């Protein structure tokens, strides 16, 4: 079967340099060329460009050039995506194709998601938010959960042990001094708080710190 | 040398109903070598229709289309809520390859109105030196939606920091969560602090209020 | 140009139905004819310059067939 | 993937003496095999595959005028020149006008104008390079034992029963073992590199479709061609034209659409298709087939005890053999299905040979479906199925006997010469002294002679054999085949090989 | 040092040098190492006979380290000849024709 896996989410600063890897199964390696495809922070596809693999011959896109390498290693059937001197503008994912010449490919590569930024490893900033008032609306009281300033990437955000997945929406979390910071609330209804425990449990095992916060009454 | 643009780049539409997108080729006479990918946020796409009237392996038959030239369509007469994604498609002839402006399916469904909750700073957040207010808005739909930050009745978009989802797999509407950060003693020296969310479905913007004051 | 100096004939292996295989027949022959058709009065005094030198017979109409088939296209 | 009613099917007559034999196969023709111990084999092409083709050039056979500019100068002011000249975008050209009093000039009779007129493609035509690793070669294989209309025609099912199998031959792995389970197991080492010409030829796209063009006619074609990349492209003045040069007003017209000019610069051109990977129609490739741990079992099993039935009725494969499907109501099964060939019914003794050998119930199922092929003799011969009274027999009468039959052999023997080069004597196999030499004297015949002046076409070749023929006329004693030597045959041959 | 007892692989595919020899890159997955890496140029498959030359002499693997790439060239007869890399099942091999 034919199945492109790469190396998986890498964390990067900026003016280092990082070798993508791109393994390809299910086919003799040199037979397929390799399209390399960025996908923009706005989610813009954008092309890198396709490595002749016979022959070795990286082709770039012009934007692309100069800075950015394809590398092979034909016994184990892994492509290599090379860069150097990072930048911050390149935080993104990129991927890798099994070349079916001019119709393009067939199979999509597993993606690398890229993140070139300059912060510490932090534990998060978890704090259980206490609903007011006029945060109570049509029999049920909304509870929240504030994940603040953690890197990196993920965290796994429950609500007691992940009990109670009926209202919980977990957002996703933006840049701040490359720090992360997302929210969660908890939707119950208003006769189960704070008559039952509900509890935001974040783990993020990436900083090695699973919070536990319940939210309480004011 | 080519420009592509997709329309339209969001379409609200239920399952089943036909949708054709209209789009086009600045480069003329591609012949066909013309497709068209399905990518939902934060995977890599899949290859729908190539040769212009056909398939690949694994996507379904519900998936057609037809074009020459400039103008090219994607047709699927039974759109379904695994058909939602961002659509996407990619010429050849000339090069270099390059991709349209994308467009959404977006399954239809009855207009929702945000259920919107503003929590105070928690007591740890004050005790750290900054407050961040949170305004969540939970199950609207359409994503067409605004917040405004009014602090003594005066709107702050300082500070402001807005998480909204996608489509909900669920019951397919939007959420969205509002942040407004704040330093203790600037959080102190305002005393009103509420989120008005205006949205299609409600003439008038939902506010929820809370002063440091009250409670 | 592409009107001629075609593809014809790949001769590599090609036992199928090519782009033009039953319309070769038809390239130069009634092309050809259609030109001494329209040129007959020259078609008189072409196989006369045959019949004028080297008194061989047979081979007096080499010269003819050969050099009626030279005029059309050059 | 078997020879079941294909286009072309051709045999192979066992002489043992070997367990491996070098053959060459095709994308329609089916090879057949039948030797001893051996059961009945087939082996064609499904397709020619290629895996990564790179990008060698493209042409551009449509284009379009835009922003015609022409400069005006004065005459004796030598040349003229256009900024457009700068960009390579612009098509300039030089030229005159010539002036008057009257229009823009104070002198008469000559002049100077500098024409841009900026290119654009409408369309353009690709091209593409093959490289000898990236080519692939499906090649079905099947051996015949127990089979139906369906399974045999089945690919899948016959591998349940690991009757049939496919495969991939690259110059990476030339060489592939397969299976054919109770029957054993094959060798098959092929050629795929030197089974085409890689770099003799290229893929170029006209319009949707692509198709194949020598290389060396491919930059010979004489119109505006693209470099790999992107920008810069060479004689794109073809497609556009100039006129008379009256004050500043010059038209510079393009061409139209030359696809059709292309499609008729396309003539011996194979049309071809392609998805993920192209496939070829008609294949070339030289195999060796070793049987060695093919082998036949169940000869142990004895006669069937049963009635037979037929499930479809006999009729003529086209290629001088009959096949048979017989559905077998006894249920004495797994047994040899007696069967034979016969001249006369009151002469028992098998005429005709079995194309598939050892003909066997799968399974003791009532009315199982058995499709089993022979080859009956020249004449009036009998379909005979089972012994005694269990027998129903069938009249069949095959015309072609040995004496056209010969000349089957004889002559579609100098089209198996013709075509192939020099690999025609692969047929030749389990070779060696005569097939060795007799490939070897057309080895250099084949890498001098006809190759030197081939490359003619149809009639310019086959005209010219008949004035050569007349060489033969005009000679001397012991001097009479020397002009005489290429004219019969490899000359006039291939003319009348291809008509039409 | 006898023959390495292991699979191998291509560091790079095989070509023609121009000068009448072709090169080839090898990359041994096996762990037996260091060994004397079997190879030859040969007519046919089913003939083990050598014929073609190596043009770099003994082929050795440097250390036990696995896929550890090796450049050997050999200088293979004219005509049809194949290029085999090693004994027994372990063998990978490839088709090569020089028209010189």
């Amino acid at each position: 079967q034919v199945q492109l896996m790469e190396s998986g989410p890498e964390l990067k600063k900026p003016g280092e340099t990082v070798k993508i890897s791109c393994t390809t199964s299910g086919y003799t390696f040199t037979d397929y060329a390799m399209h390399w495809v960025k996908q923009a922070p706005g989610k813009g596809l954008e092309w890198m460009g396709w490595i002749n693999t016979a022959t070795g011959e990286p082709t770039y896109a012009y934007d692309f050039k100069e800075r950015f390498g394809f590398s092979l290693e034909t016994s184990a059937s892994t492509a290599f995506l090379q860069i150097s001197n990072l930048k911050i503008e390149d935080t993104a994912t990129y991927f890798c194709a099994s070349d079916g010449r001019y119709w393009y490919f067939g199979v999509w590569g597993a993606g690398t998601s890229v993140t070139v930024s300059s912060p510490k490893t932090t534990p998060p900033s978890v704090y259980p938010l206490a609903p007011v008032c006029g945060d109570t609306t049509g029999s049920m009281v909304t509870l929240g959960c504030l994940v603040k300033g953690y890197f990196p990437e993920p965290v796994t955000v429950t609500w007691n042990s992940g009990s109670l997945s009926s209202g919980v929406h977990t957002f996703p979390a933006v840049l701040q001094s490359d720090l992360y910071t997302l929210s969660s609330s908890v939707t119950v209804p208003s006769s189960t708080w704070p008559s039952e425990t509900v509890t935001c449990n974040v783990a993020h095992p990436a900083s090695s710190t699973k919070v536990d916060k319940k939210i309480v009454p004011r | 040398d080519i420009v592509l643009t997709q329309s339209p780049a969001s379409l609200a539409v239920s399952l089943g109903q036909r949708a054709t997108i209209s789009c086009r080729a600045s480069q003329s006479v591609s012949t066909s070598y013309m497709h068209w990918y399905q990518q939902k946020p934060g995977q890599p796409p899949r290859l729908l229709i190539y040769l212009v009237s056909n398939l690949e392996s694994g996507v379904p038959s519900r998936f057609s289309g037809s074009g020459s030239g400039t103008d090219f369509t994607l047709n699927i007469h039974p759109v379904e809520a695994e058909d939602e994604a961002t659509y996407y498609c990619q010429h050849i002839r000339e090069l270099t390859r390059s991709e349209a402006g994308p467009s959404w399916l977006e399954i239809k469904r009855a207009d929702a109105a945000p259920t919107v909750s503003i929590f105070p700073p928690s007591s740890e957040q004050l005790t750290s030196g900054g407050a961040s207010v949170v305004c969540f808005l939970n199950n609207f739909y359409p994503k067409d939606i605004n917040v405004k930050w009014k602090i003594d009745g005066s709107e702050r978009q300082n500070g402001v920091l807005n998480s909204w989802t996608d489509q909900d797999s669920k019951d397919s509407t939007y959420s969205m969560s509002s942040t407004l950060t704040l330093t203790k003693d600037e959080y102190e020296r305002h005393n009103s602090y509420t989120c008005e969310a205006t949205h299609k479905t409600s003439t008038s913007p939902i506010v929820k209020s809370f002063n440091r004051n009250e409670c | 140009s592409v009107s001629v100096q075609t593809h014809g004939e790949s001769s590599l292996v090609n036992k199928t139905e090519t782009w033009l295989d039953s319309t070769k027949a038809t390239r130069y022959l009634m092309k050809t004819e259609n030109w001494i058709i329209r040129n007959p009065g020259y078609a008189f005094l072409a196989a006369v310059l045959g019949w004028m030198l080297g008194s061989n017979n047979g081979q007096r109409v080499v010269f003819t067939i050969l050099l009626l088939l030279v005029a059309p296209a050059y | 993937f078997n020879c079941l009613g294909m286009g072309n099917r051709d045999f192979i007559e066992g002489a043992s003496g070997a367990t491996w034999v070098d053959l060459v196969l095709e994308g329609d023709s089916c090879l057949t095999i039948m030797a001893n111990d051996k059961p009945t084999l087939d082996v064609r092409m499904i397709n020619i595959e290629a895996s990564q083709l790179a990008e060698v050039r493209s042409y551009c056979y449509h284009a379009s005028v835009t922003d015609i500019s022409t400069v005006a100068r004065c005459p004796m002011t030598g040349e003229a020149h256009n900024e457009k000249r700068a960009d390579s975008s612009y098509v300039c050209k030089q030229g005159f006008t010539d002036r008057g009093w009257g229009n823009g000039c104070g002198l008469f009779g000559k002049g100077s104008i500098d024409t841009c007129a900026k290119f654009s493609c409408t369309s353009k035509a690709i091209g593409r390079t093959i490289q000898p690793e990236n080519i692939k070669y499906e090649v079905g294989i099947f051996v015949h034992g127990t089979t139906t209309s369906e399974n045999h025609g089945n690919y899948s099912a016959q591998v349940g029963a690991s009757q049939a199998a496919k495969f991939t031959v690259t110059p990476n792995a030339p060489s592939i073992t397969l299976k054919l389970g109770d029957y054993g197991e094959v060798t098959l080492d092929c050629e795929p590199r030197s089974g085409l010409n890689t770099e003799a030829f290229y893929v170029m796209t006209v319009g949707s479709k692509s198709f194949l063009v020598h290389r060396e006619w491919f930059h010979d074609l004489a119109l505006p061609w693209t470099p790999p990349s992107s920008t810069a492209w060479r004689n794109r003045e073809l497609l556009m034209e100039f006129e008379e040069a009256h004050a500043t007003k010059q038209s510079v017209v393009a061409l139209g659409s030359q696809e059709g000019g292309l499609h008729q610069a396309l003539a011996g051109a194979i049309v071809v298709e392609y998805s993920s990977s192209v496939k070829l129609t008609s294949g070339h490739l030289k195999c060796r087939l070793k049987m060695d741990k093919l082998a036949l079992k169940g000869t142990t099993y004895g006669m069937c005890t049963g009635k037979f039935s037929f499930a479809k009725n006999p009729a003529d494969t086209g290629h001088g053999t009959v096949v048979i499907e017989l559905s077998y109501s006894g249920s004495d099964g797994p047994c040899k299905i007696p069967i034979v060939s016969v001249a006369s019914l009151n002469d028992m003794t098998p005429v005709g040979r079995l194309v598939t050998v050892n003909p066997f119930v799968a399974t003791s199922s009532a009315n199982s479906k058995v499709l089993v092929e022979m080859e009956p003799p020249f004449g009036d011969s009998y379909i005979v199925v089972g012994r005694g009274d269990k027998q129903i027999n069938h009249h069949w009468h095959k015309a072609g006997s040995t004496l056209g039959k010969a000349f089957l052999t004889t002559l579609k023997g100098a089209q198996r010469l013709a075509a192939l080069g020099d690999t025609a004597w692969d047929f030749g196999s389990i070779g060696g002294v005569f097939n060795s030499i007799g490939k070897a004297v057309h080895q250099v015949f084949g890498g001098a002679f006809r190759t030197l002046f081939g490359g003619m076409s149809w009639i310019t070749q086959g005209l010219m054999g008949a004035l050569l023929l007349w060489m033969g006329v005009n000679a001397r004693d012991r001097s009479i085949a020397l002009a005489f030597l290429a004219t019969g045959g490899v000359l006039l041959f291939l003319a009348t090989n291809v008509h039409a």
